[PDB]
C-alpha cells in the first residue's frame, strides 16, 4: 500500500 | 541534465523477423522530453511508452518500444529533443545482422 | 537469504509537456513496476498480471483514495516551494520516494525522502525519529513536521504497514518474482578508423543483475572495455551491452562472458566471421 502524505512541506 | 540514449531490439534481430525496437532515454532533468522511433526518417507507428520513472539519483527515465519487423534496407534510430539540446539528436540502431 | 523490496515513488511536475500528466506516481515489487496513478486518470491501475488478478476492488479503490490525498498535497507543495525559493513559473519537481525491504520476512530497512528540482530536500532518519535537512530551504520542513509528531506514524508505516504489504505482494507474485529467463547473446563486431569494436549484447533476462565481460588470454579485461549498464525491455525483461576496442586481426582472441542466475555455467561467446 502507498501511504498517504501526513503534512505538506 | 542531458538524456542518455541507448537504441535496441528486444531480440537479437534477423531481417523479416518481428521484434521490438527499443529506445531508452536515461540520467535526464527536467522530465520533459520528446523521444521518437524512426525508419528511414519517417516515425514508427504503433510506439508505446512506457510509464516514466526515476531512478535512486532522482534523475528521470523513460522506454519507447514498437513492434516492427526489420528490413535490411532500411535504416531505424531514435530521435530525442530535450531542452538541454539545442538541436534533436538521432541515436541510431545497430541490426547486427 | 531471501530479500524483497518495496518502493513508491512520484513526481509533480510543473511542465510535464503537451497532453502529458504533471503528477505520476508509481510502485514497485523487486523492482517491478506493479501499480500506476496519474493526474489525468485519477486511479491507480495494475501494471502487473499477480495484482490484477489477487487485488479486489476494495484495494484499486483504497489505494486510488491515497493517490488522489497526494496528488493535491504534491501540488500544494509545488507552490509552497516555489515561494520558498523565492521563483515564479519555469520548470519545477517534486519527487519522493520511500519505501521497505525486507530479509527473510523481517524488516532491514525503512526510507522516506523528497527531492526538490533534482537535489535532495529531506529524508526521515527513523533511528533518531527526526528529519534531515539537505539544504537550507528543508529547514522549515524539518522544523514543521518534527514539531507535528509525525514520525511515530511513518514509523508505523514503514515497519508495520509496508512490511505487511511487502509480505502480501511477494505471496501474490512469488512466481513470477522469483522466475529465471535466459539472455539471448550476440557478439557483433565492427571496424572503423584502425579499430575493432566488438559488442557482447544480452538480450532478455530475468532477474535484473548480471555480469559481462570481456576476456582476453583467458582475463577479464576491463582497459578499453565499455558497459552500457542494464536497460528495460518492454516486457519485464532486461537488456545489455558490453563493447571491448581491439586491433584488426585480433577478433579470435578475445571471448565474452555472460553470469547470470538463469545459466547455472556462465555462457561464453565469440565473434563469428
Amino acid at each position: 500500500s502507498a501511504l498517504q502524505a501526513f503534512r505538506e512541506v | 541534465l542531458t538524456p542518455k540514449v541507448q537504441v535496441y531490439s528486444r531480440f537479437p534481430a534477423s531481417a523479416g523477423t518481428k521484434n521490438v525496437l527499443n529506445c531508452f532515454a536515461a540520467g535526464f532533468h527536467p522530465p520533459k522530453i520528446s523521444i521518437t522511433l524512426m525508419k528511414d526518417g519517417v516515425p514508427m507507428e504503433g510506439a508505446q511508452y512506457s510509464d516514466m520513472s526515476f531512478n535512486d539519483d532522482w534523475t528521470f527515465q523513460r522506454l519507447v518500444h514498437a513492434d516492427f519487423t526489420p528490413s535490411s534496407g532500411s535504416t531505424y534510430a531514435c530521435k530525442v529533443e530535450h531542452e538541454t539540446l539545442k538541436e534533436p539528436q538521432v541515436y541510431k540502431w545497430d541490426p547486427e545482422f | 537469504m531471501e530479500l524483497h523490496t518495496l518502493r513508491y515513488i512520484r513526481t509533480a511536475m510543473t511542465d510535464p509537456g503537451p497532453g502529458l500528466p504533471w503528477y505520476v506516481d508509481v510502485g514497485y515489487v523487486d523492482g517491478e513496476l506493479f501499480v500506476h496513478y496519474n493526474s489525468t486518470a485519477r486511479r491507480y491501475v495494475p501494471r502487473t498480471e499477480w495484482i490484477a488478478a489477487k487485488a479486489d476492488q476494495q484495494y484499486w479503490d483504497g489505494q486510488t483514495q491515497i493517490g488522489q490525498g497526494n496528488e493535491q498535497i504534491d501540488r500544494e507543495n509545488l507552490g509552497i516551494l516555489q515561494r520558498r525559493y523565492n521563483q515564479t513559473g519555469g520548470s519545477h519537481t517534486v519527487q519522493w520516494m520511500y519505501g521497505c525491504d525486507i530479509l527473510e520476512g523481517g524488516p532491514i530497512r525503512g526510507y522516506y525522502q523528497m527531492a526538490y528540482d533534482g537535489r535532495d530536500f529531506t529524508a526521515f532518519d527513523k533511528g533518531t525519529m527526526t528529519f534531515t535537512a539537505a539544504v537550507p530551504e528543508a529547514v522549515p520542513t524539518k522544523r514543521k513536521w518534527e514539531e507535528g509528531d509525525y514520525a511515530e506514524g511513518l514509523k508505523q508505516y514503514l515497519e508495520e504497514t509496508c512490511v505487511e504489504w511487502l509480505r502480501r505482494y511477494v505471496e501474490y507474485g512469488k512466481a513470477e518474482l522469483g522466475r529465471r529467463e535466459r539472455p539471448e547473446v550476440r557478439v557483433w563486431g565492427k571496424e572503423a578508423d584502425g579499430i575493432l569494436t566488438l559488442s557482447c549484447r544480452a538480450h532478455g533476462f530475468y532477474p535484473r543483475p548480471i555480469v559481462v565481460s570481456w576476456l582476453k588470454d583467458g582475463a577479464v579485461r576491463g582497459q578499453d572495455a565499455h558497459s552500457g549498464g542494464i536497460v528495460p525491455n518492454g516486457d519485464g525483461t532486461y537488456h545489455t551491452w558490453v563493447t571491448i576496442d581491439a586491433q584488426p586481426g585480433d577478433g579470435d582472441k578475445y571471448q565474452c562472458r555472460v553470469e547470470h542466475a538463469s545459466l547455472p555455467q556462465p555462457g561464453l561467446y565469440s565473434w563469428e566471421p
